[PDB]
């Protein structure tokens, strides 16, 4: 499907292409924003007649979104909660045109056996309900987050790039009851400058910062109580996709250590689709950061990676705005938020 | 009707249906004879022909779980609640339908399963299943860089038979023994199994040896795989590490001999835990971590 | 008169030669016949021999182990500064000296080192070594609570061999297959192993699969032992988990055949780390830690 049919009607996707492309537009958070007004602008103005062609519509354009940009998770993933609302209400008006049990929520052998409304209003309210959710993450996590850290307990923090963690560190720190030392590790290739920031928030917020460099891990490794990653999108299996650099090694120490590992994200950033290849998904950065000069450097081949991969055996806990789950349990949660056609299109 | 004869009459068929396929198509048939209308007649009837299934079985847990499988089905059938023949019809329709579906499945399958091949992979396939020979041959059809590794099986030449048949095919193989196999950890970079029985926990029922490649690949942190399709669903959870309904012997220490009659005596089927499986290959979408005991919850509801 | 020769000679005898023993012997009957008092015409002439020796090796390790050892005796004699002719008469002695030893060692080893097995302990046995067996027989002349376990040796049928060996003796015995071998850790207590030759890092040189074992043991927490006659230590650093100096292939990606014939390639030597022994039985006092290596750097002097 082109683009041919989208010219007068829809102008603001090739917009979006270039911000994805030439990265105009930054944060997960926003790249969702953004989706959510595309859906709204697509909702308002386009013409429909029929419901199954729409749905068809709809879908070739989140196909297309998708091979425009393939680490923006987030805009796929809201889509795709938008498709599911739209599937229930299809399927509810199915029920009363024609005018059935199940033992819970979803059946597995209704599969096998063989099985004009007002949803344009259901639909607009579900964007709005979406961007609702979008807004208040922290306020969802903060009572279940702020009963994990104790007194005299030290933490350890992988990947700072994540508004969602400092926000969530500073509520655990308000708390006067509460004390704890923070030992951060920097991230040299992407997160250095970001590292610093936080440790310079921590600082103002009066709290005692350790900055920590990669290589100084392992000597503190025997005072450290728990872990916490700043990752930015969520999957299947457990697996998720961190916020930049300096996460997978930590990970393993904390594993060997047999230290907890805690993650904080949300559901927006949870995808229905599976992570079966870590070359695919992660994209590199830039060699020029690394080293000067360019006539010796086409000898030197330098390595250097934005995003990283962990896998879900190292980490235990996923506390979201509904409550704390499991990497054994996440799945489910998908599911209740993306329906089973809804995952390829 | 007979059901024991009609399960003998497949052994040298199968590669293109499926043992535990045929089993429900037969069961299907015997039910179309003695009217799914009346509910004592039949479902009693269908109890005694699955004990007597039971009693001749020798090592297989698959044909009752597709049994209990389809009994379900036939009890989720009736909710309905309205005219008793146009479900009967549906019930009769639904054995070689099962048969057509195996087909699809494997379609799905081929397409979403060939995502995973990554460039230079070493794989080391271990044990007799159709699923993972086809999602094989149609990654080769794919035309993707790998490598097939081939374990040395001991029930009755299990192994060697894989090996040739990998040989018609065309890829490069080398043949290592199950003692050997704990050396290879480095080159080889996933680890693919097949299964012949899925738990609750996510648990495997396979062949004479699954336990230790899942702890080797835990010890090496390499990912371990369970390819399977849809239809070997059990609602079991062993006791001990290992532990099953055997007709075989577990664990015996042979008498005093001189001549050498019985010494060949000892496991045969083996069970791995929940925490060893990294990744589960199914063709209802894309299903992993605990997914198997929420479908259960889902037929049962006790 | 070759050395070869001699190796040869013995082959439906041996179990209780210990093959190292039996080539010292040989090393020992070339040296005295062309005049041991020149170290020129001498010594240079031996070295060269083992290296012939070396060079004609089909499958064994051992054998250099025990001429660099014979070396190392022959340095050690010839500081004493008296005279040449008593020094090489006892030198020709300590041949037939050394074979005389082996026995008695092997009587220390099975008269002392035997106190494993005493309540009921079920023993897991892999790797032949006559050593073992000589306790095992030792322990049944002895009298006490006892119980074998047999894993499946397979470089040219071993295990039916030790099967048989272990028959005339009179002790109930059960086969185990090397990939069931993670489902059984239950009822067997403790891990025994006979290896073919002691690493200078610590680690064990032994058959076609024991690392996989080893790291069973190391899960199950159930120790693993090693059982050999003291004169295995060779100048040979395994650096890697999947290197050593190996006259078969090491593991060999055979090209497409059709008619089933390049398969049997598999790893018939394997190699397992320093952390994994928990007791080591020799005659030389019971030592396990870091003796060998101890051992190594008090022959060399570095």
């Amino acid at each position: 499907h082109p683009n041919a049919a989208t010219s007068d009607v829809n102008v603001t996707i090739d917009t979006f292409v270039a911000k994805l492309k030439r990265r105009q537009v930054q944060g997960s958070y926003a790249i969702a924003l953004e989706t959510l007004q595309l859906l709204m602008r697509f909702i308002s103005a386009a013409r429909w007649n029929h419901v199954n062609d729409l749905i068809e519509q709809i879908r070739d354009l989140g196909n297309s979104l998708e091979k425009a940009h393939p680490t923006a998770f987030s805009c796929g993933n809201v889509i795709r909660r938008i498709l599911a609302v739209l599937r229930d209400e299809v399927e509810e008006d199915t029920m009363s045109t024609t005018v059935v049990a199940e033992p819970l929520i979803s059946s597995m052998f209704n599969l096998l056996q063989k099985p004009k409304t007002d949803y344009r209003q259901v639909a607009i309210q579900g964007i709005k309900d979406l961007i609702d959710e979008i807004k208040n993450i922290d306020e969802g996590i903060q009572q279940i987050a702020i009963d994990l850290i104790h007194d005299h307990e030290i933490l350890l923090t992988p990947t700072p790039d994540s508004k969602t963690v400092l926000k969530f560190l500073i509520t655990a720190r308000e708390r006067s009851n509460r004390t704890f030392t923070v030992l951060v590790t920097e991230g040299f290739p992407n997160n250095t400058k970001n590292a610093h920031e936080f440790a310079k928030k921590l600082a103002q917020h009066n709290i005692e910062t350790l900055v920590v460099p990669d290589s100084a891990v392992f000597a503190l490794m025997s005072r450290v109580g728990k872990v916490i990653i700043g990752t930015k999108a969520v999957f299947v299996n457990g697996g998720t996709i961190s916020s930049n650099s300096g996460v997978s090694s930590v990970c393993e120490c904390a594993r060997e250590f047999r230290t907890p590992v805690f993650a904080v994200a949300g559901l927006y950033k949870l995808s229905p689709l599976y992570p079966f290849d870590v070359e695919k998904f992660v994209e590199f950065g830039g060699s020029q950061r690394i080293l000067p000069r360019m006539d010796p450097r086409k000898r030197l081949d330098t390595v250097n990676q934005i995003t990283d991969y962990v896998p879900p055996e190292n980490i235990d806990i996923y506390i979201t705005n509904v409550g704390g789950f499991n990497p054994s349990f996440i799945y489910r949660i998908a599911w209740d938020n993306y329906k089973q056609i809804d995952v390829h299109l | 009707f007979n059901i024991t004869e009609t399960y003998l009459r497949f052994l040298e068929e199968d590669t293109e249906m499926t043992m535990p396929i045929a089993a429900i198509e037969a069961l299907v048939t015997l039910l179309r004879i003695k009217t799914p209308e009346t509910a004592a007649e039949m479902i009693n009837t269908i109890k005694s022909s699955t004990e007597e299934l039971i009693k001749s079985i020798p090592n297989s847990v698959s044909l009752r779980a597709g049994c209990d499988i389809f009994m379900r089905f036939v009890l989720r059938n009736l909710h309905l609640y309205g005219d008793w023949e146009n479900c009967k019809q549906h019930l009769i329709e639904n054995g070689q339908l099962f048969v057509s579906r195996a087909k699809k499945s494997r379609n799905k399958i081929a397409e979403i399963g060939v995502d995973f091949i990554a460039d230079d992979d070493i794989i080391l396939v271990h044990g007799y299943s159709r699923a993972v020979f086809s999602l094989l041959n149609h990654a080769a059809n794919k035309f993707i860089r790998f490598r097939c590794v081939v374990t040395e099986s001991r029930p009755s030449k299990q192994g060697n038979q894989l090996y040739t048949l990998l040989e018609q095919k065309g890829i490069p193989v080398t043949l290592i023994v199950d003692s050997a196999v704990g050396a290879v950890i480095d080159k080889v970079d996933k680890v693919f199994v097949g299964a012949e029985g899925v738990a609750e926990s996510g648990g495997i029922i396979n062949l004479v040896g699954t336990y230790s490649v899942g702890v080797l690949a835990h010890n090496a942190r390499k990912p371990f795989y369970v390819v399977t399709e849809s239809h070997k669903f059990v609602r079991m959870f062993p006791l001990s590490s290992d532990d099953l309904p055997m007709a075989g012997p577990p664990l015996d220490f042979t008498r005093r001999t001189d001549d050498l009659e019985d010494a060949l005596r000892g496991p045969t089927i083996d069970y791995t835990a929940q925490e060893y499986i990294t990744a589960l290959i199914t063709d209802l979408g894309v299903l992993t971590p605990s997914a198997v005991s929420e479908e259960l919850i889902k037929m049962w509801y006790d």
